[PDB]
């Protein structure tokens, strides 16, 4: 995250973490229920082998109420693309089930149509993660969140040096510096509507992070909740 | 009566009928008896923050 602020004790607490062979974050993810966690299906080929940590605010500290739990089944869209980073959507069910708890709780998954009517027309969404803090910086080591206007597809479009599928969409500011970036991809995208957090967007590709001219590009989450009801069985 | 006019007074999810709204909820929750509150069923419900410490 690049701006934005630390998130508070108890404020981000559906953020997972994909950790590698080496207990370092690569990726985020949302927890959903007990046993799955959404995240990017690009994130899969990030890393060899993997686990999911939850319940993490700063990387550096064992601060007791952490978890990590290993992956059983990947549900991968098939109909991801590595060059568009189309479709870019993927369910993992966990090995053992999730102990919520303080900073561990599942973020909601809106009906489609009031999350297009509602949800998707609010001025902002909430992004969060362990990523890079300016584009060609380190991981930060505490978890932060930003907050991202929505972007009209059209300006969205323009923008992009790449295309833009329905199955995206557009985030963030034209020239403001504040932006998701590398290591926050696969997190959660959240929109409140009173004083709940929908899920509304999976963090998937910029160009750069924080760029004039350029937005942050997320998986648009309505066109897969379908998809994501079936996965999750 | 319109989901576009404070969402229908529901607390989550509205829905138009021919001449009324239709409230309902997140799996987590349960529509309260005044149909339009969301209620959760359990101490980490879905979308809340944790801020009470138990
Ligand atoms: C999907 N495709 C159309 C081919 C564009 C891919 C761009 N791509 C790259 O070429 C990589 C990676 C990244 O997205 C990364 C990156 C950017 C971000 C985000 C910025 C805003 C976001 Cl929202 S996610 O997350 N990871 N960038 C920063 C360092 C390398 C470069
Ligand atoms: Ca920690
Ligand atoms: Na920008």
């Amino acid at each position: 995250i690049v701006g934005g602020q630390e998130c508070k004790d108890g404020e981000c607490p559906w953020q997972a973490l994909l950790i590698n062979e080496e207990n370092e974050g690569f990726c985020g993810g949302t927890i959903l229920s007990e046993f799955y966690i959404l995240t990017a299906a690009h994130c899969l080929y990030q890393a060899k082998r993997f686990k999911v940590r939850v319940g993490d605010r700063n990387t550096e500290q064992e601060e007791g109420g952490e978890a990590v739990h290993e992956v059983e089944v990947v549900i991968k869209h098939n109909r991801f693309t590595k060059e568009t980073y189309d479709f870019d959507i993927a369910v993992l069910r966990l090995k053992t089930p999730i102990t919520f708890r303080m900073n561990v709780a599942p973020a909601c998954l809106p009906e489609r149509d009031w999350a297009e009517s509602t949800l998707m027309t609010q001025k902002t969404g909430i992004v969060s993660g362990f990523g890079r803090t300016h584009e060609k910086g380190e991981q930060s080591t505490r978890l932060k969140m930003l907050e991202v206007p929505y972007v009209d597809r059209n300006s969205c479009k323009l923008s992009s040096s790449f295309i833009i599928t329905q199955n995206m969409f557009c985030a963030g500011y034209d020239t403001k510096q504040e932006d998701a970036c590398q290591g926050d991809s696969g997190g959660p995208h959240v929109t409140r509507f009173k004083d709940t957090y929908f899920v509304t967007g999976i963090v998937s590709w910029g160009e750069g992070c924080a760029r004039k001219g350029k937005y942050g590009i997320y998986t648009k989450v309505t066109a897969f909740l379908k998809w994501i009801d079936r996965s999750m069985k | 009566k319109l989901c576009s006019l404070d969402n229908g007074d529901c607390d989550q999810f509205c829905h138009e009928e021919q001449n009324s709204v239709v409230c309902s909820c997140a799996r987590g929750y349960t529509l309260a008896d005044n149909g339009k509150a969301c209620i959760p069923t359990g101490p980490y419900p879905c979308g809340k923050q944790t801020l009470e410490r138990r």
